[PDB]
């Protein structure tokens, strides 16, 4: 119990933080990646004078605030920012003593080798934790639907990635990352529900668009015949009631927003899109390991969240591999937390225990230790 | 050779239809699904439109 | 749901054979041939015992560990009931 | 106003307290009680073996022992992956109930290190005299 | 150094005093604190057989001062630790015991009907309204029986 | 002959695999489209429920 109760799992991403306990069957925080800075001198009322804002108070009290994001396209590029949400996470969300419980922490797929030392060098001296480890994102995500050979297309709020892993070492030379994600995705939504003949003018119109993104959209197999569809005009439209009566209508787009993620050429960017680069992810790895991928696209991410995804994706890559090969893509329904719920498990087995490094190991041989 | 060519070939196009209506059972399963997060979705908002016009 | 069917055979029988062996393979080495036969007369009575302790010795644990099931198996039906106790859906 | 349910709470505890002490004392009978049944079943399915005469005797008791003991070595083997699969059923509901309350009393597996009491008498042998366990010390008279 | 504290103020001068004559042959050359090393020894002494990894770990458990070795004071630490969890398991253990005894019928409750019994069948004198008193005082979730976990806090202080 | 043999006994598991989670995909459509029902009929009374409450 001492540490089966005791072990955290934070999960650090670009868009939102995910956080708990091992042993729990998903995050008990959850929130966003921000760290705001007032811009004026003054106070709330009751409050005294606070020199930082971070997560929703720092969403909520966004415009008298300088708004930071400390990771970059899932790589953490401010480390006095991070700190911070660290420090937000134990001490605010998960109101723990972190000098008492052991962390596991994720990083993304080629994450410097010397961030991986900066993070321990934080963990360990500046908040004390008894042990702590580092696991790698699609890696958990693997893991946590079961097996040890998949490829992941792992896709949240600033990178796409595709990470082949063989029992269970990602294979480097063959991951492939895609800086277009949900983020990315919702601002394109922005611009052609505007150009739908609208406007998102007050801060309250920004941030419901994200809204919509999640509640309607939907990720069209024969997106083809689906332009098509929208025109003879079905009852495919959907009308969204805003925060007031303002009943917004998105028929068509509603699809158009997640054929960027196939067509990046929809965004300007030049990028090949998802399927052909979960394909070439597959044809940089062995030969003999090809079958074995193939059947075993694993998907993670907020962003593979949009429906019939899996069956475009299914299709897409079938069409593109050799006849004599099985495509499989698992898709489950909580993969928005498939990295957090994989490390929830791995921190709370029974075999996990022989990995954890120690302040033991670390004082004796520095950051490097947990380096591998 | 002969006989488990044309039992291949019986075997071959009860697969193709099986495959069929199974893309349709699949597809018409799919749209009920998503009608549904819609009608759930409608209700959580006509129910909860209610509690507030109830308390009001 | 027919698909599934194969999934059983596939899963029962692979378990159940690893299983086999795994036991045959164990049980195996534990085992030292009765070698000893007509080397001496008096042998017999020292070797005899040897063997009666041994089977002595088996015979203890298996019923230790017996027993053992059975106190576990007391662990369950209260874990059990802690659980559905510990359910409140509230 | 109540003033006197004092005396009801400390009923039940003077109760509670005759219970422990009453379970206590049951517990250690149905304990060795329990071995009386141990020694007894032991005591007819290998009795006190009596070596029989000298040549086919001997020779015969010792290939029907030895069949026996790879009879019984399988029995036990299977009684230990019976448990094995038990202790492997309450493992998952000693999880079933963690991630639904938290770390909870009395888990069924409880992962002990050697105690304190033990470690001391172990090094210092003779001269280790605190009967440890909680009582605190503060002057006396 | 608050918790060596609190772990000096928990034991008694006859704690300190045996403890620290375990500390001494814990620290072989008798500098001031055991090492990965010294450890070692003493575990094998003690009739374990640890590895680099786990040594370190149970090291660095009291090692505030981050020197990779142990003093009286975190040593005194980790023994409190020890007695605590000791003393905690050796209860708890017992009380489980108890329960299987106040169960048999192994329903893995304890319904009114064997609460009474095993009152009863303690010397004391009671009445109905004593058992039944105590069963409506025990069972919190108000189902008749009593649970482990109820049996546990019920239990919770007697003796 | 052995060709003719050997995409025949992958066509017959393929078949057999592909009639398996057609039985589920069905059996989860008829799941889903019964929830459904009961949501959508369990609407049309909180709706009503509400333009009563509403005008009143």
């Amino acid at each position: 119990d001492e540490d089966e109760t005791t072990a955290l799992v934070c999960d650090n991403g670009s868009g939102l933080v995910k956080a708990g306990f091992a042993g729990d069957d998903a995050p008990r925080a959850v929130f966003p990646s921000i760290v705001g800075r007032p811009r004026h001198q003054g106070v709330m009322v009751g409050m005294g004078q606070k020199d930082s804002y971070v997560g929703d108070e720092a969403q909520s009290k966004r415009g008298i605030l300088t708004l930071k994001y400390p990771i970059e396209h899932g790589i953490i590029t401010n480390w006095d920012d991070m700190e911070k949400i660290w420090h937000h996470t134990f001490y605010n969300e998960l109101r723990v003593a972190p000098e008492e419980h052991p962390t596991l922490l994720t990083e993304a797929p080629l994450n410097p080798k010397a961030n991986r030392e900066k993070m321990t060098q934080i963990m360990f001296e500046t908040f004390n934790v008894p042990a702590m480890y580092v696991a790698i994102q699609a890696v958990l995500s693997l893991y946590a639907s079961g097996r040890t050979t998949g490829i992941v297309l792992d896709s949240g709020d600033g990178v796409t990635h595709n990470v082949p892993i063989y029992e269970g070492y990602a294979l480097p030379h063959a991951i492939m990352r895609l800086d277009l994600a949900g983020r990315d995705l919702t601002d394109y939504l922005m611009k052609i529900l505007t150009e739908r003949g609208y406007s998102f003018v007050t801060t309250a119109e920004r941030e419901i668009v994200r809204d919509i993104k999640e509640k309607l959209c939907y990720v069209a197999l024969d997106f083809e015949n689906e332009m098509a569809t929208a025109a003879s005009s079905s009852s495919l439209e959907k009308s969204y009631e805003l925060p007031d009566g303002q009943v917004i209508t998105i028929g068509n787009e509603r699809f158009r927003c997640p054929e960027t993620l196939f067509q990046p050429s929809f965004i300007g960017m030049e990028s090949a899109g998802i399927h052909e680069t979960t394909y070439n992810s597959i044809m940089k790895c062995d030969i003999d390991i090809r079958k074995d991928l193939y059947a075993n696209n694993v998907m993670s991410g907020g962003t593979t969240m949009y429906p019939g995804i899996a069956d475009r994706m299914q299709k897409e890559i079938t069409a593109l591999a050799p006849s004599t090969m099985k495509i499989k893509i698992i898709a489950p329904p909580e993969r928005k937390y498939s990295v957090w719920i994989g490390g929830s498990i791995l921190a709370s087995l029974s075999t996990f225990q022989q990995m954890w490094i120690t302040k033991q190991e670390y004082d004796e041989a520095g950051p490097s230790i947990v380096h591998r | 050779m002969q006989m488990l060519k044309l039992d291949k070939e019986n075997a071959l196009d009860r697969a193709e239809q099986a495959e069929a209506d199974k893309k349709a059972a699949e597809d018409r399963s799919k749209q009920l699904e998503d009608e549904l997060v819609s009608l759930q979705k409608k209700l959580k908002g006509t129910e909860d439109e209610l509690d507030k016009y109830s308390e009001a | 749901s027919y698909s599934s069917y194969l999934a059983k055979a596939d899963q029962k029988r692979g378990k159940k054979q690893t299983a086999r062996e795994t036991k045959k393979k164990v049980l195996a080495e534990r085992r030292k041939p009765l070698n000893i036969d007509h080397l001496n007369e008096d042998k017999l009575r020292d070797k005899a015992k040897e063997l009666w302790d041994w089977l002595y010795q088996l015979q203890t644990e298996k019923y230790d560990f017996a027993e053992q099931i059975k106190r576990k198996k007391y662990e369950i039906v209260t874990l059990r009931n802690r659980i559905d106790q510990a359910q409140k859906h509230s | 106003e109540e003033k006197k349910r004092r005396a009801a709470t400390a009923r039940r505890q003077h109760l509670k307290s005759a219970m422990l002490q009453l379970a206590v004392t049951e517990i250690e009978k149905e304990a060795a009680a329990k071995e009386v049944e141990k020694q007894n079943y032991l005591a007819e399915h290998s009795p006190p073996l009596s070596l029989p005469g000298s040549m086919q005797e001997l020779q015969e008791l010792s290939k029907k022992l030895h069949a026996k003991i790879d009879s019984v070595d399988e029995e036990r083997y299977d009684t230990e992956v019976k448990l094995q699969k038990t202790i492997k059923e309450l493992e998952d509901l000693s999880q079933k109930l963690f991630d639904l309350r938290g770390k909870f009393k009395r888990p069924p597996l409880r992962r002990v290190r050697m105690s304190a009491d033990a470690m001391l008498r172990a090094l210092l042998g003779s001269k280790h005299k605190v009967n440890m366990d909680l009582r605190a010390n503060l002057k006396q008279v | 150094t608050d918790q060596q504290a609190e772990a000096r103020a928990f034991l008694s001068e006859e704690m300190i005093a045996e403890f620290k004559a375990a500390f001494d042959m814990f620290d072989a050359d008798g500098g001031g604190d055991i090492s990965t090393k010294e450890l070692g020894t003493v575990m094998r002494m003690l009739g374990q057989n640890p590895t680099k990894e786990e040594l370190d770990a149970i090291i660095e458990e009291v090692d505030e001062d981050g020197s990779g070795t142990i003093d009286f004071e975190e040593f005194l630490v980790m023994m409190v630790r020890q007695m605590k969890e000791d003393a905690k398991g050796k209860s708890e253990e017992e009380l489980a015991n108890c329960f299987r005894i106040f169960d048999k019928n192994a329903d893995g409750f304890i319904d009114i009907e064997e609460l009474g019994e095993i009152l009863r069948a303690t010397g004391e004198h009671v009445t109905e309204e004593d058992i039944e008193d105590l069963m409506k005082d025990s069972d919190k979730n108000n189902d008749g029986r009593i649970d482990f976990d109820e049996f546990l806090k019920m239990m919770e202080g007697v003796q």
